[PDB]
RNA sequence: GCUGCGGUUAAAAAGCUCGUAGUUGGAUCUAGGUUUACCUUGAAUAAAUCAGAGUGCUCAAUACAAGCGCUUGCUUGAAUAGCAUCAUGGAAUAAUGAAAUUAAUGGUUAAGAGGGACAAACCGGGGGCAUUCGUAUCAUUACGCGAGAGGUGAAAUUCGUGGACCGUAGUGAGACGCCCAACAGCGAAAGCAUUUGCCAAGAAUGUCUUCAUUAAUCAAGAACGAAAGUCAGAGGUUCGAAGGCGAUUAGAUACCGCCCUAGUUCUGACCGUAAACGAUGCCAUCUCGCGAUUCGGAGGGUGCCCUGCCGAGGAGCAUCCGGAAACGAAAGUCUUUCGGUUCCGGGGGUAGUAUGGUUGCAAAG
RNA sequence: UUUUUUUUUU
């Protein structure tokens, strides 16, 4: 039974990136997936993507730029306080010079740098680098 | 795989406790019969009375007769076998002597080629065995 | 190949792809108006019909259910309704 | 150490396969595991076909044949040299040997 | 409440005659004191009168059956054989 | 078909068209189709068969698209809902048939296994319908009375 | 080992399935140009200790002091940091509720989730009950034969002129379904194979049919579960534990041969264990090429052939990555660890032993 | 056809 569309999507992206493919198809698309991909694109780790509509959950087609090392989900969505954000980033990200921790906060889905700028905690969604 | 849900704290904690008992160290330190089984009753040393002097054949490939002594502990009256270290030190130990006994070093396990001996002598007649061996002190 | 247009698949591949695994699902079935020699009444029928569809007036069997597409009675033709 | 990928049998999609009794030993061996040999021979050895023909009571008689399907357990097959051990690489070859 | 755990009807025998003998008697005692569906009126009203005699309380039919069961397996197979021969 | 108690990873299902509009050639009216559905319900057919007949003969691809409502909803509004939902009714009927078969053949261990699975499905479906208030809260599947209930 | 271990072979996947608690659960409602849960900020929150600011106790551990003028004096430090409750703001994520005189009157979609329906010269050693047939083994009858037959490495025990063994033709019993028969099929697993009839069930495929989250895994709980074994009743052909003989041997309580008892078979109950093995738990998802094979479908040619055809199986050889390696298209997508969930392991023994509990007629589980 | 053994340490 499927229980994490984001986990499936990120696994598919990772596999396609490893194989060196130029496009990847993501099944059950969702708002969370779209926001995650938007953050990745804004930081330049993927190209453009299209949301194919089929009167159902829909699909996505993402253009891979051959620049992403790993995009992983963190389950369960543990609550991250602004005080332990530093510990979580040090643990999960390869370096302090690159890589992003994606959180969902009351403001919205963003990366850990923007969350620290706005002094927001929240539940962790995943990370990419 | 282990549970990963956000509300599985009870399962994780209970499973950890259940499996800690399959750990030799944890079980040895929490079984409950430690005091009644350990001859020293959880102490480091114990005073006892020498009953006889015995010789223990060293394990293979070594060959020798280790000079041990049978002791009865005062605190509980349990019988143990203790090693008399150093050379010719069995002479200092007479029968019906009050000896201080300590562990052999491996926390209740045999040491070296001596089989089944887990204790050694530290003092005889309130005198240090090392002092007697070195000649610092003499038999009371 | 690494570079494949997942957005615009080749029409022949889309035809020779499973109905569910296409980019957007589309059934391989269709509705057909059937003409039977005789009464010459056009009758709409589902391609994969599992019921014996019967002429309203002339009471002649038009299709026979099968494992896949329904089998049309001999002498009856069909045309795909748009 | 696992010697063979098929574990010495030919059992796939199956739980249980009935056994056969070997030809020599009589041991029970699963039918997929037993070494099977279909043998078609002349009813009379090659050295006596001429004698039988020259003694034939008919102008033209077709000499019949013996058909035997033989099942061997691994032990009685190796001993009889119906099958032989192979190198590690040659073990994976599945084509029948030349006859 | 369940009065007896396992003895059931043979609880009348107390501790006598041996466990295995009482166990053997239990099956047949239950069977002979049970009520069976009549094949004529269709109601569960067949009761044993004497060994081999089964009377229906409703339709008043008397049938020759088993000693402790309304019908026996051998009689059933014989009936099946006769019916099969009749059909073919 | 899917897998509930069996190891079947089937991939055969209807693929509804992307088009949500009635075809131009489709001239049956939204009210006429409702009348046809009520007529078939009078005759005694259930929604699964009503839809099949409408698709095979009358050319109605999706009654939801044409009439704007699901067949069971139409029957409910017209006050023709059955006592038992269709799937529950069929499961109960299957259980009754398997039992009747086992009364005769008591060595059919496979039939015993199938009965166990069917009754487990019955109980789960009944729980769901009781949650949705489609069954009386005290409704319970009784082996003895199930035959009359489903007949 | 939550972060963060391992379970094919090193210890470790329950035989298999159903199932309550528990855990976990698809997508979807203002993008643009009522409740909770959670996060932020405050409030309430003894010292000593820990961290930490200041300060030449001669340094330090400490301590909480002290430093300046000039006398009648001034100024000081003894900081700051360190579940539940209340309040504030935030409205993503995750749960939860609303409707079966006017107004657009009020039902999200129909999951490459799940269930149910409908189709089929459908598919199958799937299951059950009856039934038909076949040689063979054994016994026995009739007829012929004439002295060996059987068995082994060689023999012997054994059978044989009361005429065996061998032939031909019958008769009877019980067991078993050869060849076809396969890297074939079905079943949850255990397992399943002579013909036919009946009974209920099911897979896959087809589907513009229906319901609409009904789902995954599952402590306790429950069904099934090879062989042997136990109880009762029938059968007792073959083979055959135990037993008895003949060999072999130093011995031979064995291997070999002969005669056999329980058993092997049927019916109704027990037991619940196997190297019950793929020594690999289940559900979902992604990653490679090739040509074969079983079932169904689509499109053509003449049951067969073709379609680099579509699904679903069961495999094999071109195999990224992985692995201690053997090897694995999963045992890969894991220090770049993190989809959900159940069970299990923690150096070797003692030991699956003792004791207690429970199940069983016992054996034992 | 038969074919059992090979003290301790190094």
């Amino acid at each position: 039974v499927r229980m994490n569309v984001l986990a499936d999507a990120l696994n598919a992206i990772n596999n396609a990136e490893k194989r060196g493919k130029r496009q990847v198809l993501i099944r059950p698309a969702s708002k969370v997936i779209v926001r995650f991909l938007t953050v990745m694109m804004k930081h330049g780790y993927i190209g453009e993507f299209e949301i194919v509509d089929d009167h159902r959950a829909g699909k996505i087609v993402v253009n891979l730029t051959g620049r992403l090392n790993k995009a992983s989900v963190i389950s369960p969505r543990l609550n991250i306080r602004l005080n332990d954000l530093e510990k979580y980033t040090n643990t999960l990200l390869p370096s302090r010079q690159f890589g992003y921790l994606i959180l969902t906060t009351s403001a919205g889905i963003m990366d850990h740098e923007e969350a620290r700028r706005k002094h927001l905690g929240g539940k962790i969604l995943g990370f990419f680098f | 795989g282990k549970p990963k849900g956000l509300c599985t704290a009870r399962k994780l904690k209970t499973h950890r406790q259940e499996q800690r008992w399959n750990d030799k160290r944890y079980k040895k330190a929490h079984i409950g019969t430690r005091w009644k089984s350990n001859p020293f009753g959880g102490a480091s040393h114990a005073k006892g009375i020498v009953l006889e002097k015995i010789g223990v054949e060293a394990k293979q490939p070594n060959s020798a007769i280790r000079k041990c002594v049978r002791v009865q502990l005062i605190k509980n009256g349990k019988k143990i076998t203790a090693f008399v270290p150093n050379d010719g030190c069995l002479n200092f130990v007479e029968e019906n002597d009050e000896v201080l006994v300590s562990g052999f070093g491996r926390s209740g396990h045999a040491v070296g080629d001596i089989p089944g001996v887990r204790f050694k002598i530290v003092k005889v007649a309130n005198t240090s065995l090392i002092a007697l061996f070195k000649g610092k002190k003499e038999r009371p | 190949p690494l570079a494949v247009d997942l957005l615009h698949p080749e029409p022949q591949r889309e035809i020779r792809c499973h109905k569910l695994k296409r980019l957007v699902q589309h059934p391989n079935s269709y509705f057909m108006d059937v003409k039977c020699s005789g009464c010459f009444k056009i009758s709409t029928v589902f391609s994969h019909a599992t019921t014996v569809v019967v002429c309203v007036g002339c009471n002649t069997v038009l299709c026979q259910p099968t494992r896949g597409k329904a089998k049309l009675t001999e002498g009856c033709s069909f045309r795909k309704k748009q | 150490t696992f010697k063979r990928r098929n574990h010495g049998r030919n059992k796939k999609n199956r739980g249980h396969v009935a056994f056969i009794r070997c030809t020599n030993c009589g041991r029970c061996c699963p039918k997929d595991k037993a070494i099977k040999k279909f043998v078609v021979r002349n009813i009379v050895e090659a050295a006596a076909v001429r004698d039988i023909g020259d003694a034939s009571a008919y102008t033209q008689y077709a000499l019949p044949k013996l058909y035997h399907k033989l099942h061997y357990c691994i032990a009685c097959a190796i001993h009889s040299k119906v099958v032989r051990n192979r190198s590690r690489e040659a073990r994976r070859d599945r084509n029948p040997p030349p006859r | 409440a369940k009065r007896t755990k396992k003895v059931g009807i043979v609880g009348k025998y107390g501790t006598r005659y041996g466990a295995s003998l009482r166990k053997m008697a239990k099956k047949l005692e239950v069977a002979q004191h049970s009520r069976y569906t009549c094949s004529f009126c269709g109601k569960e009203a067949m009761k044993r009168k004497a060994t081999g005699i089964w009377n229906c309380a409703k339709c008043h039919k008397v049938v020759a059956g088993g000693a402790y069961v309304y019908g026996t397996v051998t009689a059933a197979t014989v009936r099946s054989t006769i019916r099969r021969l009749r059909d073919l | 078909m899917g897998r509930m108690h069996n190891p079947g990873k089937g991939m055969a299902k209807s693929a509804i068209p992307y088009r949500r509009s009635v075809p131009s050639w489709q001239k049956m009216t939204a009210e006429e189709v409702q009348d046809q559905i009520v007529k078939m319900a009078k005759k005694g057919l259930r929604p699964s068969q009503i839809g099949v007949i409408l698709r095979d003969s009358h050319g109605v691809g999706q009654v939801r698209r044409l009439a704007g409502n699901k067949i069971f909803r139409i029957l409910k509004s017209k006050g023709m809902a059955p006592e038992l939902p269709e799937d529950l009714y069929h499961l109960v009927k299957k259980a009754v048939a398997i039992r009747k078969h086992l009364e005769r053949s008591r060595k059919d261990i496979d039939s015993k296994y199938r009965l166990i699975l069917v009754e487990s499905r019955i109980h789960r479906l009944a729980r769901y319908y009781k949650t949705k208030r489609q069954l009386p809260p005290t409704w319970k599947y009784e082996s003895g009375t199930a035959a009359s209930l489903v007949s």
